[PDB]
């Protein structure tokens, strides 16, 4: 009597939004880079070999300065390498070896990790006592953290296994604001340059555009046809690019609410684990599970280059703030720097 | 607390033997490096030894090499110092620091209270101020020089800021330049031009009277320059 | 009852995404290729950097 | 050496930190990992409380004859289990329990479906799995006094229609495992190690044991050239 | 020395294409291996497979000086120096054995994979790999290299087989490389052993393991052990006797079985390996 009615009302809607987004497409992002000159071969090579881990690497994230990043590894590992100097600063023993994600605070003070143990352990890097010590588990997530975020010293946004997102206040322990909407496992989260808007890829084909005072869904893209397994931020902050299943990159902007164009290639088959972009914003680099890494040109769907190097998936790579190099770990015990 | 007892100082005949004892408490004592300082009753402070996490790296003065010897024992959390034919050269107050070394890392920030003992090619440091007269709620400028460029290849310049208030233990100010130490308020900074230094403090309170020692970190032995001492009005 | 109010959230998240103002694609491209044509000097990645200027020399 | 004080002692620091790695990468190497993937509840908890132990994931600690053993109850994750089921690649066995009793029962969830024809599925979606094609499974069938009870007062024909066996114990157990054995396609990469264990059951530990040694002896065989 | 090439006539022809075709397809065969070992960069890492790398760098080692020597000395009759005929038998025989220790090495390696099953990553990794195969190259060296460093079969008559080495050292070369291969006939037996104590308790519960052992070892001990025990039978049996007969031709003739035992260490070893048949066919 009712619930028909409302699946029709959301079905009208679903198609008043198809047909609001296709009046807004004049033109399509490649015909308009048609008349910029191509990248060209991009040779990357692997300038500094990061060696120490013992098992597949599944997350790592680069800091602030551009000189020290983290690594997550299954065994129960998390080294905050130097990357100038190829240096093991700090190795964390963990009591949950089974990770995904890694994340570097801004300021440099927190590290934090999660994984199966469904809790998000924030460490304090520089303390007294001269240790690494777990400055706070948050708990309260029913599935695996695929991705966390930090956002300040006090807040994170931690990316679940529960069709959830939730943002975190370290001094209280406590979930503050939580993102309902999705549908599938939330598999990454990519936090906006000024910090105010994340944009969350999930097991349903979907990214969805989250506030963070408000904990509103902004609005929702669609498009994949698979899992997706890696988002992230344009470094202007109006775009945004995601990583799937299906051999196919999608870059979507957020004002015209729908995709600007696709990065595929007949030749690849396999999936994408991680996607960053560089610092202005002109090459993707994606890390398929083909043991490579693809640097796809962002204005044109020409692809610049590829990073081989890796004799296992390729499960984690960021480009540094400075723009100034490129870290892929993979799930042979490796991390490769790119320049 | 973060804590650094050491004792095992006294009375002894020249030509003896004596060893110094520092007990180390409220925090992990294995993966610090730890020195030994010396300072003499009225002189500036000299560095002794060190000894690395593991004991791997061992560094003496050359005023004790051969002659002394440093040992840890990190079970027990205790770091030794072995002292063999002692002269009337070695009366002075032995201090126990507290370093570590990564990259961002704040060598020498804690050091430990003194043990009193009494017996019956380097880099040169120096700090022309002796003494400087001043008011609180002013602005000074403490000079160090050195006789060798302290900027390294890679860009970081080693030079290390002390601050001993009058019978207490040194504290660190100022590590590589223009870095502040964890607990230091923002009134300290310093800067300098690979072999002339200063130290500037923004405005003075009765807290941050004292003498004030400059160091170099690039190269063993360590050398601390003679103390620029600020007295008030 | 039991799915009837999730129906009405859904509705009404669909109502919230409809009424939001989009701008055409070609501003919204123009402005990505703007944006990357003012910023290419200073990517790394795309104009190699002198090894004088690499951190990464070896 | 064109490095400065604090340069060296960070490398020292450094070395440091990488012997302590390798000491503990060299511990975890000597302990077995296990994932145990039983089909919801059927006896997933009567054989660890048989095995002892000397919130997503739970990790089980046990020791028999000086080897330490790793078994991880990833069963309450409730999540998609092809997203998080690569992080478990290189566990040396997996230890499937199967409950016997369930050739009657049917799920309460769907109230269509075979319990015992769930866990078929879920063995067959595990041991051909992309990940877990060199993973030797240790099938469990517990539930073996209730199973003959019931198979003493009960056919087994609701269950398996195209069962030509007789009503006895012996020749339903047997069919039951060469249907579980059946379902596994790589007959050359993989083995099954088959086990009927009741409450009162002691042997369970040795068995898994003398499982995990073979694993390892066959691993060690292929990685040494000799197969 | 004319004296020890006593072997002639019309099958001068025969042993000679004989010798060159072992001889170039062994070398071949040893270096497609060695190529195949180091170029997968995944085998490298396995201390395994650098032990038969290292059977295989000794195999075409030995196959090549061996063959160039013999077609230089035996069938060209071209007389050797004094000084380096010695430091060519030498060579000869450092690569027969280090060919052998390798062996033992693979033997004792798979001893381990059976007798600590859980600690066998642990206690033979990458870095103690080469140590143990290091010190065994050397030792294999010196062993061999001893007529070169200070002998020169300056005490008792010289060997009768052997030109210029006395009758003294060969009982003392004889007796090492006896307790070598006493070392890979034992340990294989306690393979065996345990393989066969590890199959029946297991079947206690409810012999494949052992068969296939069985297979693989029985065909590399039967390889060895008639590639070598006629010669070593022939060299102990030399030292009571002069043994001025045709057992000198006998014994040129039969010293193709080293060759033998070369050509059929890569198929037995490395080709029966089921990584390098995958690394060959990709
Ligand atoms: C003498 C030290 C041990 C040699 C072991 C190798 C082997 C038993 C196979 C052997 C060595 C030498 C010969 C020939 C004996 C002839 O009297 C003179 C030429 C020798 C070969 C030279 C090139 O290696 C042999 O037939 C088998």
């Amino acid at each position: 009597s009712e619930l028909d009615q409302l699946r029709q009302e959301a079905e009208q809607l679903k198609n008043q939004i198809r047909d609001a987004r296709k009046a807004c497409a004049d033109a399509t992002l490649s015909q308009i880079t048609n008349n910029i000159d191509p990248v060209g071969r991009i040779q990357m090579r692997t300038r500094r070999t990061l060696r120490g881990h013992l098992a597949k690497i599944y997350a790592m994230h680069w800091g602030t300065d551009s000189r020290l990043l983290v690594s997550a590894s299954q065994d129960g590992k998390l080294i905050i390498w130097d990357s100038y100097t190829t240096n093991k600063v700090h190795a964390i023993p963990l009591r949950s070896s089974w990770v995904m994600t890694c994340a570097y605070a801004p300021s440099g003070n927190y590290v934090a990790c999660g994984g199966l143990d469904n809790i998000c352990s924030i460490y304090n890097l520089k303390t007294r006592e001269g240790n690494v010590r777990v400055s706070r588990e948050l708990a309260g997530h029913t599935g695996y953290l695929s991705c966390c975020r930090f956002l300040d010293d006090n807040q994170i946004v931690t990316s679940s296994g529960d069709t959830t997102c939730a943002l975190w206040d370290i001094e209280t322990g406590q979930q503050t604001t939580t993102f309902t909407g999705h549908t599938g496992d939330v598999m990454s989260l990519s936090l906006a340059p000024d910090t105010r808007l994340f944009v969350s890829g999930a097991c349903d084909a979907s990214a969805k555009l989250w506030d963070v005072r408000e904990g509103m869904c902004r609005q929702t893209f669609t498009g994949h046809e698979s899992d997706i397994n890696a988002i992230c931020f344009f470094p202007n902050g109006n775009a945004f690019a995601t990583g799937s299943d299906d051999a196919t990159c999608r870059l979507f902007d957020l004002r015209a609410d729908q995709e600007l164009m696709t990065y595929s290639h007949d030749n690849i088959i396999c999936g994408i684990t991680s996607v960053s972009f560089s610092k202005s914003g002109r090459l993707l680099l994606a890390g398929y599970d083909d043991f490579n890494c693809n640097v796809w040109d962002a204005l044109k769907a020409d692809r610049a280059g590829v990073l081989a190097g890796h004799d296992n998936r390729v499960s984690c790579l960021g480009v540094t703030d400075d723009g100034m190099a490129v870290a892929t770990g993979s799930w042979d015990s490796f991390l490769k720097i790119w320049n | 607390d973060v804590q650094l007892v050491e004792s095992g100082g006294g009375l002894v005949q020249p030509g003896g033997s004596r060893k110094l004892s520092c007990s180390a408490s409220g925090f992990a004592f294995s993966s610090f490096g730890m020195h030994w300082v010396r300072q003499a009753p009225e002189k500036g402070l000299e560095w002794v030894a060190y000894i690395s996490s593991g004991s791997g790296t061992i560094y003496y003065a050359d005023t004790v090499k051969g002659r002394f010897t440093i040992s840890r024992d990190d079970p027990k959390n205790t770091l030794f110092l072995q002292m063999t034919s002692l002269r009337s050269e070695d009366t002075a107050m032995y201090y126990c620091v507290r370093s570590i070394y990564y990259y961002g890392s704040s060598p020498f920030d804690f050091w430990g209270q003194g043990t009193t003992l009494t017996v019956s090619s380097d880099i040169v440091m120096t700090q022309a101020t002796s003494s400087v007269p001043v008011t609180p709620g002013e602005s000074v400028s403490i000079s160090c020089r050195s006789s060798k460029s302290l900027l390294h290849s890679n860009g970081n310049t080693y030079l290390y800021w002390f601050l001993q208030r009058p019978g207490q233990s040194p504290q660190l100010l100022i590590y590589r330049m223009s870095n502040l130490a964890s607990g230091v308020p923002d009134r300290f900074s310093g800067s300098g031009s690979g072999t002339a230094f200063t130290l500037t403090i923004s405005r003075l309170e009765a807290e941050d009277v004292g003498v004030y020692y400059c160091m170099q970190h690039l190269e063993y032995p360590l050398t601390f320059g003679a103390g620029t001492k600020l007295e008030l009005k | 009852t039991a799915s009837i109010a999730q129906a009405r959230k859904l509705v009404e998240q669909l109502k919230m995404e409809a009424n939001i103002d989009r701008i055409k694609v070609s501003k919204a491209a123009a402005d990505l290729m703007a944006y990357c044509e003012a910023h290419a000097k200073e990517d790394p990645l795309l104009t190699p950097v002198p090894a004088s200027e690499n951190p990464f020399r070896e | 050496c064109t490095l400065s004080a604090e340069d060296k002692a960070a490398v020292e620091r450094s070395k440091m930190i990488d012997r302590n790695l390798r000491e503990d990468g060299e511990k975890a190497a000597r302990e077995v990992k296990l994932l145990l993937l039983g089909a919801g509840e059927s006896g997933k908890s009567t054989i660890v409380k048989q095995m002892k132990i000397i919130t997503g994931i739970v990790e089980t600690h046990f020791t028999f004859k000086d080897l330490h053993f790793k078994m991880f109850d990833v069963g309450g994750q409730r999540s998609e289990r092809k997203k998080w089921i690569h992080c478990f690649e290189g566990v040396t066995a997996i230890i499937f329990c199967v409950a016997l009793s369930d050739y009657d029962l049917v799920l309460a969830e769907d109230e269509e479906m075979n319990r015992m024809h769930e866990s078929m599925k879920l063995f067959d979606s595990i041991c051909n799995n992309k990940w877990f094609t060199d993973t030797s499974i240790i099938l469990f069938l517990n539930k073996k006094d209730l199973f003959e009870e019931k198979i003493k007062k009960s056919p087994l024909t609701i269950c398996y229609p195209e069962y030509a066996g007789s009503n006895t114990y012996e020749e339903a157990a047997a069919y039951i495992q060469c249907q579980f054995e059946d379902l596994n396609k790589r007959k050359d990469t993989k083995e099954i190690y088959t086990h009927f264990t009741c409450a009162t059951d002691t042997k369970n530990v040795q068995f898994v044991f003398d499982a995990v040694t073979d694993v390892i002896i066959k691993n060690n065989l292929k990685d040494c050239g000799l197969f | 020395m004319k004296d020890y090439m006593i072997l002639s006539g019309p099958q001068k022809t025969a042993v000679a294409v004989l010798c060159t075709l072992l001889g170039l397809l062994s070398a071949l065969e040893n270096v497609a291996v060695l190529y195949l070992i180091l170029s997968s960069h995944q085998l490298r890492r396995k201390p395994s497979y650098l032990f038969i790398g290292s059977l295989a760098g000794a195999d075409f080692l030995a196959s090549v000086v061996f063959a160039c020597s013999f077609v230089n000395f035996h069938v060209f009759h071209g007389v050797d120096s004094k000084a380096v005929f010695l430091l060519k038998i030498g060579s000869v025989t450092m690569t027969f054995t280090a060919s052998v220790g390798s062996l033992l090495l693979t033997a004792i390696d798979r001893y381990l994979c059976l007798r600590y099953p859980p600690s066998y990553k642990a206690l033979l990794t990458r870095g103690r790999a080469l140590v143990t195969l290091g010190i065994m190259w050397v030792l294999s060296a010196l062993v061999s290299y001893l007529p070169l460093m200070g002998w020169t079969c300056c005490p008792r008559p010289c060997s009768e087989l052997f030109p210029l080495i006395p009758n003294d050292y060969l009982l003392s070369w004889l007796l090492f490389i006896a307790f070598l291969f006493s070392g890979i006939i034992y340990t294989y037996g306690h393979v065996l052993w345990k393989a066969h104590q590890h199959v029946a308790s297991l079947s206690g519960h409810q012999m494949r393991l052992d068969v296939r052992l069985a297979k693989t070892l029985g065909l590399v001990l039967a390889v060895l052990l008639i590639c070598w025990f006629p010669v070593l039978a022939l060299m102990a049996h030399s030292l009571a006797t002069t043994l001025s007969d045709q057992v000198k031709k006998a014994f040129a003739f039969c010293s193709m079985l080293c060759l033998i035992n070369s050509m059929v260490n890569p198929v037995i070893y490395a080709l029966r390996s089921g990584e390098i048949r995958s690394s060959a066919h990709h």
